[PDB]
DNA sequence: ACTTGTCGGTGGTCTGCTCTAACGTCACGGCCAACCGATCGGA
């Protein structure tokens, strides 16, 4: 770590851990409403792939009225 | 060795240090028993020594209040170095052998002690272990004892004297309990003689508490420990004995002197006695076991005892 | 220049820090004091010596591949293991600790017991022995703690270890030193006095040896682990097997006169009121148990104590009297 | 009294090289399946 972040991490008492964040946020410009939720661990007996662990899959519905640049024909 | 004592010391000061969060020096100094110089050292060693990288806001830091120690970042250390086999085993053993002695100990802390012990250790069946779950045999008298002791209240105790064969009543306050040998003695001060004297647990048949919150003399003259004034003196008459081989009984539960060996047993041993009569007793017991040398007064006595009793079975039916 | 207990808290925290394997080659760089080595090989040998002196202080170090796409080993200190679980102490616990922290006096035994009372003080609770006020006076005339020191320590060590123990045992003075080798169980007390139990690898039983009249010779002998006691077997009940067979033996009608034989008063399970000869008294019936330690109690009050039955109690009294008054000469 | 540089040994794991002696002896497979224009090399 660059000497910078070292110190403010000492001055804040964050410790340095070595993880990365990856949470995955919604794309840009999207939205709605969580209707299902679904989960696959290995230790489950799931024919997962080859060296995955965990994966799970989120949903997301929304509803879109008519509304200026929508296509008609 | 001492580096490894140190070492586990040094490792176990900042749980300590966390648990009190401002233990002075005297403190510490009494907690590890250490000089004041050894442990100014130790804490110094232990400032400048922390976490991989060595940044002043990764290694251990302190916080200096005057006279008193704080930590501000453990650097990891959280809890304590677990017990070893050899420690472990020790504490479990003087345990179980102080739970067993009357007055000492509560039995009842000593178990809970045993029990927790073992919890976090997680020992099994296979350790030392104890002969009765329950003892259910104190009388309460230990309890009052350690009572009186604790809030210095008078006691009244009906002692049995072993040597005079009799039950006397006295009113004493207690001031130090002691363990000499296998019998623990209680040690308190007795108005009716004006005198130091140890009772035992096991010939004490009540004990009654009293309100008379009174001093003793002895903290305000002189409150030594040991005060044996009469556990050896010379004064005390010796007797000398002859002893079969047959009667090995006595070798061990006794302080035996000037032994000497004789394949015909024609070599006699000398042991002390506080009175006449217990001596005459300790005689007459054995039987032919023991044959009386000297005093030739004892050796007279002794005769004349065994012909009183010999005439009274006589008469006896 | 860094001393080696520096060293070794520089390592030991570096190693409960990480959560992952760590390869000789990262220690080496990493941690301070192992940058002076003037080779790999010095290098090796002093990590070598660093890490068995670790492990032989209990620290439970793990050894593993650093990751599973990689061979190389890496070395790591669980943290669950490494911290006992917490533990709550009473005043009545702390004073017990504290006033059985002063019974030892063998400098082994005193340094363990201390360890393990600055441990248990570390943890969190407190121990205090001013408060109660309890000392010890005899330090060097117990034949029991003091006197059986340095056996009950190799017995333990033995029973640690899982060895058998040969040894030096004689059942009296007035017997001959006989080697016994048993293969120990555990350590029991009675009555303040210790009894070691075991089997014996030259009779085949199960016997109880008082730890008094073993010498200081307990030299461990056998492999470790070789041991392998069964579970089910109670070394409490052998041990209260041992130290009395007869449960009551008979009962026995004896006469004492009244306000003396106080220790035969309280022996007594019945008792009746009868005067004998002018002499006022009570006749109790007790148990025989002993009949040695019952005819020398009997013997000792001399016309205080007056035998009525069995007749073979009262001839045996009689005899040892008539031996008694004889003038020594026999 | 404690500790360390220097010396030598075991066993496991990862990595590379050399050897094996009945007789054996010259490959299928084939896309491509457009369209126009310009240029160099044979007949």
């Amino acid at each position: 770590l660059t000497p910078e972040e070292r110190l403010l991490r000492a001055i804040f008492g964050e410790k340095a851990r070595e993880v990365r964040d990856t949470s995955l946020k919604v794309p840009h410009g999207e939205s709605g409403k969580v209707i299902g939720i679904r989960v696959f661990s290995r230790e489950d007996d799931d024919e997962l792939p080859a060296g995955v662990n965990e994966l799970v899959r989120v949903y997301v519905a929304q509803k879109r009225k008519i509304s200026d640049g929508d296509k008609l024909a | 060795s001492q580096v490894s004592t140190r070492l586990v010391r040094l490792l176990n000061m900042v749980p300590y240090f966390q648990a009190n969060p401002k233990v002075t020096r005297a403190e510490a100094a009494a907690a590890l028993g250490v000089t004041g110089k050894q442990l100014d050292a130790d804490l110094d060693q232990l400032w400048m020594c922390g976490l991989p990288g060595y940044s002043p806001g990764d290694l251990i830091d302190f916080d200096f209040v005057g006279d008193t120690i704080e930590v501000t970042f453990s650097a990891g250390v959280d809890h304590p170095l677990r017990l070893t086999s050899t420690e472990a085993t020790g504490i479990l053993v003087a345990l179980r052998a102080l739970v067993d002695v009357p007055g000492m100990v509560d039995p009842e802390a000593a178990r809970s002690a045993i029990a927790k012990i073992e919890s976090a250790v997680g020992s099994q069946r296979a350790v030392v272990e104890g002969i009765t779950e329950d003892t259910s045999a104190e009388p309460g008298a230990a309890a009052t004892v350690r009572t009186a002791v604790r809030e210095n209240r008078a006691l009244t105790l009906e002692y049995y004297s072993a040597s005079r064969d009799s039950l006397a009543t006295r009113t004493v306050d207690p001031i130090r309990v002691v363990l000499v040998g296998d019998n623990s003695y209680l040690e308190a001060w007795c108005r009716s003689a004006e005198a130091v004297r140890l009772f035992r647990f096991d010939r004490i048949v009540d004990a009654q508490l009293l309100d008379d919150p009174a001093a003793p003399p002895p903290p305000a003259v002189a409150a030594g420990p040991d005060t044996s004034l009469f556990d050896a003196d010379p004064s005390l008459p010796s007797a000398t004995l002859l002893i079969g081989a047959a009667a090995a009984w006595m070798f061990d539960y006794y302080p035996l002197r000037d032994i000497t060996e004789r394949p015909d047993g024609s070599c006699e041993a000398t042991m002390t006695y506080a009175s006449e009569d217990w001596m005459a007793r300790f005689i007459l017991g054995f039987g032919a076991e023991v044959q009386v040398l000297a005093p030739e007064s004892l050796a007279t006595r002794v005769r004349q005892a065994a012909e009183a009793a010999l005439q009274a079975y006589a008469r006896c039916v | 220049a860094v001393s080696k207990v520096e060293r070794l808290m520089n390592l030991v925290i570096a190693l409960l820090s990480t959560r992952t394997y760590l390869p000789a080659e990262k220690i080496r760089t990493t941690v301070a004091g192992y940058a002076d080595s003037p080779s790999d090989e010095a290098f090796s040998r002093m990590f070598e010596r660093d890490k068995n002196e670790l492990r032989d202080l209990g620290i439970p170090l793990e050894t593993g591949r650093v990751s599973k796409w990689d061979s190389t080993e890496g070395y790591r200190i669980n943290r669950d293991s490494y911290a006992l679980p917490p533990i709550g102490l009473t005043a009545d616990e702390a004073a017990a600790v504290a006033v059985a922290t002063q019974l030892w006096q063998s400098p082994e035994l005193v340094t363990a017991t201390q360890n393990a009372v600055l441990k248990l003080r570390a943890a969190g609770v407190d121990v205090d022995a001013d408060g109660v006020g309890v000392a010890i006076a005899s330090t060097a005339t117990l034949p029991g703690v003091r006197g059986s020191e340095e056996v009950l320590q190799s017995l333990l060590s033995a029973i640690d270890e899982g060895r058998a123990v040969q040894f030096e045992h004689r059942p009296s003075r007035s017997a001959d030193y006989t080697t016994r080798t048993v293969e120990p169980w555990g350590v029991v007390t009675h009555r303040g006095r210790w009894y070691l139990v075991g089997h014996d690898r030259d009779r085949e039983d199960t016997r109880t040896f008082r730890l008094s009249r073993i010498s200081a010779a307990a030299r461990p002998i056998g492999p470790a682990g070789a041991v392998q006691k069964p579970q089910d077997v109670n070394l409490r009940d052998i041990v209260r097997r041992a130290v009395a067979e007869q449960p009551t033996g008979e009962r026995a009608r004896i006469w004492i006169a009244g306000g003396r034989a106080t220790a035969l008063r309280r022996q007594a399970v019945t008792s009746t009121p009868r005067t004998i000869g002018g002499r006022a008294g009570e006749e109790i019936t007790v148990d025989i148990g002993t009949w040695d330690r019952l005819a020398r109690e009997i013997a000792s009050y001399g016309s205080d104590a007056v035998a009525l039955e069995p007749s073979s109690l009262r001839d045996d009294v009689v005899e040892r009297l008539r031996a008694h008054a004889a003038g020594g000469e026999r």
